[PDB]
RNA sequence: AUCGAGAGG
DNA sequence: CTCTCTCTCGCTGACCTCTCGAT
DNA sequence: CAGCGAGAGAGAG
């Protein structure tokens, strides 16, 4: 407990104490280049997509949008989008990696259309954070 | 303070806090202590900036 | 030093000395009007001024809540209500001499024992 | 007993009534509400008319009172529909009210044009939520 | 000043710090993830060849 | 302790009485000013010293 | 109600505290050199020197303030008519006087009033400012502080939106005007 | 300027209490100052009392 | 980092949990306070550099 | 009704106020030692009386249990830290 | 203090008086510009008494300086010494008489 | 958000009591302390878990979805 | 990127 | 006279770390 | 926010 440190009862923590649901929402929208050219939300095709992020797309569905209940950590790709390029590797990856530190269970995914008409996706991942040594109290 | 009378150089108006922390502080005493503490925090940060310029 | 102007135009009088009878009289530039000088003081400079020790003393000052009310009492009308204030003049060197003003009879009684000048 | 003075405990009841009448953020809402109710009209009445003239004559455009729609959005390629704050936050779309001025054009010897979309403070008189019941707020998914 | 005098450094780590009574004053308690992340180049020697083989 | 608490309050009161006596003396204008020192300056030092010493 | 941006009027007392030739001089918003208060009062129309001092000073009794005023009256004796006071204005004839008059109506104390024939109220306020300057000079009153909360005004969201709204509305009205000038036909 | 300022101030205070004078508007009189400044101005923080 | 004392060589000990661990005493040269303070560790990459940290 | 009034800082300068209602009530002695020593107001005229002293405090400060019994810098530190503190931000 | 001089409070006072810049402004309560038509007869009764004090005796205009006793006592200078200082600074372009 | 199963310090189950506890204080207009004593939460920790808890699930339940 | 804002020692 | 000591209006600079917004 | 610095500027030699 020295220098303002503290000691917390592991038995009292095992019973849910100071336990925080942490929700993180990641958003990506279809980006319109104009002239009938649009970014596409789909699971990327490796030959079609160049410089894709080094993460698993297996969790990602066909649509390029992950589904609730999937467990994602590290480099797992939560949102999959491809960018047409002005002919091999025509698409370029716009997929959104999960942040490296998070482990998560996908709470929900919201797909809608904005005022201009582009498709919006918001993926909320849910983690439970338990008191761990060094957390500020 | 608006509660104190005009031209009061008496110790309570001038901010001397008779009461201890245990006893409790009257509202005027607390505001005066807050003035002092604010000066302290200001002093802390800005004077660290000055001292670091000196050190460099 | 009371300052005077010619009556007709109110522009400021200028001092003038007549040598033959050795007399001082003030003449306006705008109008040739000249008048004898009642007091023979062209100018006064106070390095130290007690003036402003009592500033804006009104009957209504007695009403103001901020100003404190003293225990002591004025000898003149023997009023008990009186309002006491520190000197209005704000100086590098100031005397912490309380000036007490009567609520009734408008008597101002300085706390200081040394000086009784108005 | 009415004549008896209050005590320190009685003061907290006055504080309570003050907060039920005003609320914590009352100052923000009052400023925005005044700006909508009266400031917009003064802003347009100042420099209201703008005239060019050539006798060889003068064209004047004066402005009637501004009308602020209850906040709603028209989806592009969609009908104009009421916008609500929960939907607005999920949509990444701005909470917005239409600004329409009665405009009168005269020639010196036309409906309500819509001058623009103004953001609306939540809990403003113009915002729906201020009128809404707590149960209505639950349905609207904005927290009571 | 921002680059030549001072640089971002490879092989740098940082953590919230708490103190251990049992740990010796000279030593530093490094988390296992930090230790795994950071690497020191060691030239293979006849002395270290067995140790390094097993580490790899 | 209660007895010690009463002694502390009595010390605060004695310092306050000294402060009011010095204030009355200033009001009477019968006061000794240190050379090169305004009368208000001297009054401020005396009262500050009284209150600090009383706290100590 | 007028344009938000500020005209700041300064009235300053020249010379060290222990000096001769102490003058009270104010800066006009558009004029290179501070003009003596007497010249300003003459251009304002308050011609009599005693009348100028009465505008400045509201108590007959106090001699000291009047004595400080007297050197400025000595600068004022040179110009005894309003036309010359308006003449010695700015840098570059009746055009100069006219520029002075327009400046007096709009530039100096715009907040009291910017219309014509209100010069006396402006002069009274100017004399009040000179009196305040002298009270600080007399040490009867201490200098005002900036930190006082009543002097501090906290702009809320509504006013902040109002300034931009007026700016944007001005730009949009200007744009509508450009369209109208562009096409005679529609 | 005004004379008998205390009567006018009592009237103004009673008007504010009635509410014909805006409750927000702040009127300050200092007697020694011999000045009365009334502020309808916005942006002044006020406290209930 | 006011001092050479603020940058001191330490002997690695690998610990399970996530916080850097340091002795209670060594806090004072570091100005360390165990509430939420964050400290940085750098790893030498050369034998001469390691010898410089260890010897001095 | 005119029972309560709104005071600007400049209007506050002209007024003299009392922290507590009981202090205005005329006072003509034994006391519990533990209660904090309060100077008698010694003031004759009170234009107004404060609704409650605690209202000087901000929201985060109003959360602090006994800021009167603690050093003010600590109250500032907690007023900053409580925004960092986790809680149920909204039901929605 | 000079070596071998301690507990010399008055020597320290003399040293203080010597080092301290003292001006007429420091000791002067007031400066007054009077007009006195006759050098022998002054309008001021006090000045007439002073004129009587010196059997021995230009411009009618007079400058009258009133100086505080307490400051003059705090300073080492006598009043005659102050009037002296004024005199040799003036070069006798101006003529000064001092009250006792 | 919901009644904790057990007091963190001991682990004595407190989730059985809550409903009853509420009813008791409403049924008899009983003070909270007597209700906690009848519940058997004699230790102030088991007491604290019930007294300090606020049941936010009701507010969450109000939302229609 | 850039600019800003917030926060921690 | 003058070159000088006096008086100017300039510019010039003033520990990391972590989010989050906008462009 | 000095400032030390060129650039005036009467000024007391
Ligand atoms: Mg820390
Ligand atoms: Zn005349
Ligand atoms: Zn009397
Ligand atoms: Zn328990």
């Amino acid at each position: 407990n020295q220098e303002d440190s503290m000691i917390m009862n592991q038995s009292s923590i095992d019973r849910g104490l100071f336990r925080s649901l942490f929700f993180r929402s990641y958003m990506d929208q279809e980006k319109k280049y104009g002239m009938s050219i649009t970014e596409t939300f789909e699971k990327p095709q490796r030959t079609n997509t160049l410089r894709m992020k080094h993460g698993t797309y297996d969790k990602l569905d066909d649509d390029g949008l992950i589904a609730p209940g999937v467990r994602v950590s590290g480099e797992d790709v939560i949102i999959g989008k491809t960018t047409p390029i002005s002919a091999y590797h025509s698409k370029r990856d716009a997929s959104t990696p999960l942040r490296s530190t998070e482990n998560g269970i996908v709470d929900q995914v919201l797909v809608t259309t904005n005022q201009d008409g582009l498709k919006f996706v918001k993926v909320r991942v849910r983690t439970t954070k338990i008191p761990q040594i060094g957390d500020k109290f | 303070l608006p509660h104190f009378s005009k031209d009061d150089y008496s110790p309570e108006s001038k901010g001397f806090v008779e009461n201890s922390y245990l006893r409790g502080l009257t509202p005027q005493e607390f505001f005066f202590h807050a003035m002092g503490g604010r000066e302290g925090l200001i002093d802390t940060a800005v004077k660290t900036a000055e001292t670091g310029y000196i050190q460099r | 030093t009371t300052f005077r102007f010619c009556r007709d135009c109110n522009n400021m009088l200028y001092p003038r000395e007549d040598k033959e009878n050795n007399r001082l009289l003030f003449e306006c530039r705008t109008c040739s009007y000249v008048e004898e000088a009642g007091s023979p003081l062209v100018y006064r400079h106070e390095l130290i001024t007690n003036i402003g020790e009592t500033a804006g003393v009104v009957q209504d000052i007695g009403s103001d809540p901020t100003l404190p009310r003293s225990d002591r009492e004025c000898p003149k009308c023997h009023s008990r209500e009186n309002v006491f204030f520190q000197s209005q003049q704000r100086r590098k060197d100031t005397s912490m001499v309380l000036f007490f003003v009567c609520l009734s009879c408008s008597h101002i009684f300085t706390s200081d024992q040394k000086n009784k000048r108005t | 007993d009415e004549s008896a003075p209050i005590t320190a405990e009685d003061s907290w009841a006055v504080i309570s009534a003050f907060f039920r009448e005003k609320g914590l953020v009352s100052q923000q809402l009052d400023s925005f509400n005044q700006f909508v109710d009266y400031t917009l009209q003064d802003i347009i009445c100042e420099d209201s008319t703008l005239i060019l003239e050539q006798l060889a004559r003068k064209y004047e455009i004066s402005f009637g009172k501004i009308y602020v729609t209850k906040p709603m959005v028209n989806e592009s390629d969609g009908v104009t529909h009421a916008l609500y704050p929960q939907e607005a936050r999920l949509r990444n779309l701005t909470y917005s009210s239409g600004l329409f001025v009665d405009v009168k054009k005269r020639t010196y010897e036309s409906g309500k044009v819509f001058i623009g979309r103004l953001p609306i403070m939540l809990r403003s008189k113009n915002c729906y939520l201020s009128e809404a019941t707590e149960s209505d707020l639950y349905k609207l998914k904005e927290c009571p | 000043r921002g680059n030549l005098m001072g640089k971002r450094v490879d092989f740098s780590a940082r953590t919230v710090i708490s103190g251990d009574p049992n740990l010796e004053l000279d030593q530093v308690g490094v988390p296992k993830s930090i230790a795994k992340t950071l690497t020191y180049p060691e030239v293979v020697t006849p002395y270290n060849i067995d140790r390094l083989t097993q580490l790899v | 302790d209660g007895p010690t608490m009463r002694e502390i309050t009595e010390t605060i009161a004695e310092a306050k009485k000294k402060v009011l006596d010095v204030t009355k003396e200033a009001q009477a204008n019968l006061l000794t000013a240190k050379h090169g020192m305004t009368l208000r300056e001297s009054f401020e030092d005396n009262v500050v010293r009284f209150l600090n010493e009383a706290r100590d | 109600k007028g344009s938000r941006f500020i005209s700041t009027l300064q009235v300053k007392l020249y010379g060290r505290e222990g000096s001769s030739a102490r003058t009270i001089k104010a800066t006009l918003p558009y004029i290179k050199q501070d003009i003596p208060i007497v010249i300003i009062f003459r251009a304002l129309g308050i011609i009599p020197d005693g009348e100028i001092l009465e505008h400045i000073c509201y108590d007959v009794n106090d001699w000291q303030m009047l004595e400080m005023l007297k050197p400025c009256v000595e600068d004022g004796f040179v110009i005894q008519d309003r036309e010359t006071a308006l003449d010695f204005i700015g840098r570059r004839k009746e055009k100069r006087i006219q520029y002075a008059k327009d400046i007096l109506q709009k530039e100096f104390l715009p907040h009291i009033t910017q219309l014509e024939g209100f010069e006396s109220r402006k002069a009274f306020f100017l004399g009040y400012m000179i009196n305040r300057l002298l009270l600080c000079a007399l040490d009867r009153k201490d200098q005002d502080d900036r930190d006082h909360f009543g002097k501090k005004r906290l702009d809320l969201a509504g006013p902040l939106l109002a300034q931009l709204f007026k700016t944007l509305f001005k730009k949009l009205t200007k744009d509508i005007f450009r369209y109208m000038q562009r096409t005679v036909e529609e | 300027v005004h004379r008998n300022p205390a009567r006018l101030m009592e009237t103004l205070r009673t008007l504010r209490r009635k509410g014909d004078i805006n409750p927000e508007v702040s009127m300050i009189r200092d007697i020694r100052e011999k000045e009365l400044k009334i502020f309808t101005d916005a942006g002044r923080v006020y406290r209930p009392l | 980092s006011l001092h050479k004392m603020s940058m001191m060589a330490h002997r690695v000990k690998v610990i399970p949990y996530s916080t850097f661990r340091l002795n209670l005493s060594v806090t004072s040269p570091y100005n360390a306070d165990f509430d939420g303070d964050e400290m940085n560790l750098h790893v030498p990459q050369s034998e001469e550099t390691r010898a410089e940290l260890s010897q001095l | 009704e005119g029972l309560v009034e709104y005071i600007d800082a400049e209007e506050e300068e002209s007024i003299l106020i009392a922290m507590q209602p009981e202090d205005l009530e005329p006072a003509e002695l034994d006391v519990d030692p533990a209660k904090r020593i309060r100077v008698s107001h010694h003031a004759t005229t009170f234009t107004h009386c404060e609704i409650h002293p605690s209202m000087i405090l901000g929201v985060a400060a109003s959360i602090i249990p006994f800021p009167d019994h603690n050093q003010s810098p600590r109250n500032t530190y907690q007023s900053a830290m409580g925004k960092q503190a986790m809680g149920v931000f909204l039901t929605n | 203090l000079e070596p071998g001089h301690a507990a010399d409070q008055e020597q320290a006072k003399l040293i203080r008086s010597a080092i301290e810049h003292t001006t007429l402004k420091s000791v002067t309560i007031a400066s007054e510009i009077y007009y006195d038509p006759d050098p022998r007869s002054t309008v001021i009764p006090e000045d007439e008494e002073i004129i009587q004090l010196h059997f021995s005796l230009q411009s009618p205009w007079l400058l009258r300086l009133e100086l505080d006793r307490a400051a003059m006592n705090d300073k080492d200078l006598t009043m005659g010494q102050v009037g002296e200082r004024i005199k040799q600074t003036f070069k006798n372009d101006l003529f000064v008489i001092w009250s006792e | 958000m919901i009644v904790p199963v057990r007091c963190f310090s001991c682990g004595k189950v407190v989730g059985d009591k809550w409903e009853s506890y509420l009813n008791l204080l409403q049924e008899d207009e009983l003070d909270e302390g007597t209700a906690l004593s009848r519940l058997g939460l004699k230790r102030y920790c088991c007491r604290r878990m019930i007294l300090t808890h606020v049941d936010l699930i009701e507010k969450f339940l109000r939302y229609n979805p």
